[PDB]
């Protein structure tokens, strides 16, 4: 059925997001896995693969709203240099990620379009308590266990 | 008995304060990701959950009214060693009231309130002993290295 | 924002209100006997505690601090259709405070506390219907049959 | 001498507690009470149980079990006699099992106590279960109750 | 029939005077360290408990009353051969009583009571037969080599 | 969780007392062995296992209440010389033992520490129904028996 | 099979040692349960019965050359503070072992004894590859790892 062309529109930016999210997984579990943080490359491969997921729903809802997705746009890319660095900058995109899935929620809602606001709302509930809260939680027990224990607890059985 | 009953009541006081308590503890532990002492804490607070059971059950059989609206103190503490101060400190102030609660039971010659208070009492005393345990690890292995082993696996 | 925290937190105290509740209800039902229906409102309790747990989690992850010191009055029945009168009593008044928080987390945007706090309403309300029925049975077949019923197997 | 002799008495008890449960089962399985009559010969055969282990405790202690005696039977004529029978001869039980702990503890004995112990741990709850059986009877009628007590046809 | 009945009421009393007889034997055989003559006389105990039962369910489906208060003399051993020796003696006694109680029910056209008996007969009969074997292997074997068969397993 | 001293020093004595049935129990059990009768001797390696985890469990409270669990000492052994001296040292050291046992459940009941009471009641418990009423059984039945008869027994499958 | 006084003798001394250690390594294995060092606990422990199964082997051979065993006498015992103490005085007692059972063999050989030879070389192959060796291996541990990290990996999952 058609869609609202804000519906569309939000759904375009959500699913650059998403895009710019699995991308941005792929290369720091890559360089976690370099590193020999196995534990980390794991985790971080896991949650690339739930992005995926999550953009492949998004592309599902917009070809259902008989929209055209936007899949050649990418958002610029923070990559960091060591973990503390990689586990910041994964938390902040996400953070942006659940303000703009907020955002579109209350959009749909307001467009009456509540498929898709059932859809974004199980998104934000995965960014919430899979990927925000996990990051929040490496970023707290690098400081309370610090860098070395963390990033032995990181690497794993060798 | 009105002096049994009445020291039962307040044994199960205690009880639902600490089962409150540790359940926090636990749920403030998994939140900061110390998976191993959230599960343990967990694990605690469902023991605790079934002693008040039975302790609960043992005041309807005594023809009492059980009091699950007075509730101690909660101490929660900001950080790990918080935590377990404040476990053991509930625990063992309270153990000193069951076991002055025993010794009445024996009193009064009511023998199977006795021997569910000594149950209860046989598993607070193993608590305190994990609990120092714990304080003693937190001095000799360092806060660091008690955190990276209370979190587990990453 | 703190508005919502606050919410949550009334909620939180509803939901332990409503364990100690079902908890003490069970207790003094298989008291008397009534095994059938001091097991349905043993699970029922339990039921709530996963819930409580869910609201604890969720308080904890907006950077909240879960009050489990306050607790609302228990309304302990002295048989058993006023234990149902009591427990569908509270769960109306639970379920309108419920729905007041659903509306303020819509307002505030918190939509991922809006889905947990619907799900809380959708197990509340099938509670509160359970309890409607279970009184229009007790009206129905008698109370007399309602407590043959409520016993089961002997 | 005397945790003998108490023991003995604890033991004549339990006798009379198995003669009357079992009797009683018996007669409800005649009237075809089939739920309460399994529920009285379990607690009869609890009872069986007790006795052997307070005769292994008397034996041990180098005394003489004295399984000629027996207390009275309170015999019921109904179900609700029966069930008031029971408790009240479980009251007996009790009071006499209290008694006798306090002898147990007061002599330096404390195997035969943890015995007794656990033995009024079953009989107060007996005492209970018989409690409530009554207030039951009362609650959902005479009729309900012989109704559940009969169980399936 | 009232004469049916006051034999049947004087079997039970002979039987269960030799179940509290046979428990005791077996308890102070196992007592004294002989498991495998406590075990035997613990089996034949638990053997006549059920014709106890039996007796029971017959008398009350004669519309009578079953008289477990009354108990004979219990004969109790010093040694295992007395203990033996009174078994069998207790058992002479009711096979005599038995006997007599047959023939009354034969007399009275009762027969289901009678094949009842009957069959209490042939086990008493077999019992009276274990014991006179086991008597005369005391004799032929020597006491100390029948207490060492008697103990079995050390 | 300091406890009275009485109750470490009547804790340290039973420990004592249990160390050194230990240590009768295993040279009993070894010369039964010696002598070919299996099974006693079997019968006495359980027995001595069962004095080891006594030792331990009582080490175990006195360690939990801040106590030094004093093992060197040992108390004066009793070696017998054939099986029914055996039996009667066995049995004369465990009744001895309980009457410590007793006499140390009426101290801890009297300090108001009833985990120590509990724990001193299992090992008496034990100690009477295992061990005390084994040896008594063992006595009778040499007297019984006869020494020969016994002895077959005792020496099971030759 | 007649055994020589000296032979005797020197078994007897092997037991008493063996006993000795077995002491030694129940308490330290009572007060490692007593702080949480859960694996050290097990291996100890573990240890601890080995001793006992060393010294039921001595026993048997010494009540095989007609002699009366040594089980009363102890050794002074050397328990630890903490647990680098703890195992510094567990790696002396080893080494003293070591050499005594040196002596022991070499004395059988010189006297014609060669199952107990054969056993005193079966003992000491143990207490060198096993007990030795693993008492080394923690006391470099504890040098490399640090205590901090050594009583980490002593505590295991808590
Ligand atoms: C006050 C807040 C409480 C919370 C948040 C809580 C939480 C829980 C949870 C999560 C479970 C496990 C449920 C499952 O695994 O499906 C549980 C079990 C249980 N709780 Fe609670 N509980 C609370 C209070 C109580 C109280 C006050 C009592 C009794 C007086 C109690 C008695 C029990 C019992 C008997 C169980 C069953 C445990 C078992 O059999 O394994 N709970 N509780
Ligand atoms: C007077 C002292 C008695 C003692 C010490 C005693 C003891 C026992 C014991 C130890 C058992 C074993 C139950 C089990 O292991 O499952 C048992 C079962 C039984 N008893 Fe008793 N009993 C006594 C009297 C009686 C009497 C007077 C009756 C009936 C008139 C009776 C009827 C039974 C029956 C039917 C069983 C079940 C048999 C079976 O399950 O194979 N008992 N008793
Ligand atoms: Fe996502
Ligand atoms: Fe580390
Ligand atoms: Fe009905
Ligand atoms: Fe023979
Ligand atoms: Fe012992
Ligand atoms: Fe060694």
């Amino acid at each position: 059925p058609r869609g609202s062309p804000k519906v569309i529109s939000v759904l375009n930016g959500l699913l650059t997001g998403e895009l710019t999210a699995a991308d941005q997984y792929f290369v720091h579990a890559r360089m976690l896995e370099n590193w020999g943080f196995k534990v980390l490359y794991e985790r971080i491969e896991h949650e690339r693969h739930d992005e995926l997921d999550h953009a492949g729903l998004l592309i599902n809802r917009i070809l259902f709203l008989e929209g055209v997705p936007d899949v050649a746009s990418r958002a610029a890319l923070n990559i960091g240099s060591d973990v503390p660095k990689m586990m910041a900058n994964d938390l902040a995109y996400e953070l942006q990620v659940v303000d703009e899935l907020k955002a579109a929620i209350a959009l749909c809602e307001s467009e009456r379009d509540y498929d898709t606001r059932r859809i974004l709302v199980h998104l934000l509930e995965e960014t919430e308590q899979d990927h925000v809260r996990w990051l929040e939680v490496q970023v707290g027990l690098i400081d309370k266990l610090g860098l070395k224990n963390y990033l032995q607890s990181a690497a794993g059985e060798i | 008995n009105r002096t049994v009953l009445a020291a039962l009541n307040d044994v199960l006081r205690h009880q639902l304060t600490a089962i409150n308590q540790y359940f926090l503890h636990a749920r403030m532990m998994k939140n900061w990701g110390f998976n191993a002492l959230g599960k343990h804490e967990y694990k605690e607070s469902i023991e605790e959950m079934k002693a008040a059971d039975k302790l609960i059950e043992r005041i309807l059989l005594l023809e009492g009214l059980p009091n699950l609206q007075d509730l101690g103190k909660l101490l929660i503490g900001e950080n790990v060693p918080e935590m377990l101060k404040n476990d053991f400190a509930m625990e063992k102030d309270a153990h000193a009231d069951l076991v002055k609660t025993i010794a009445l039971c024996e009193k009064q010659a009511d023998y199977v309130s006795r021997d569910l208070l000594s149950e209860f009492l046989e598993e607070c005393e193993e608590r305190m002993d994990f609990y120092e345990t714990q304080l003693e690890l937190v001095k000799k292995m360092g806060e660091q290295n008690y955190l990276q082993s209370a979190v587990g696996a990453l």
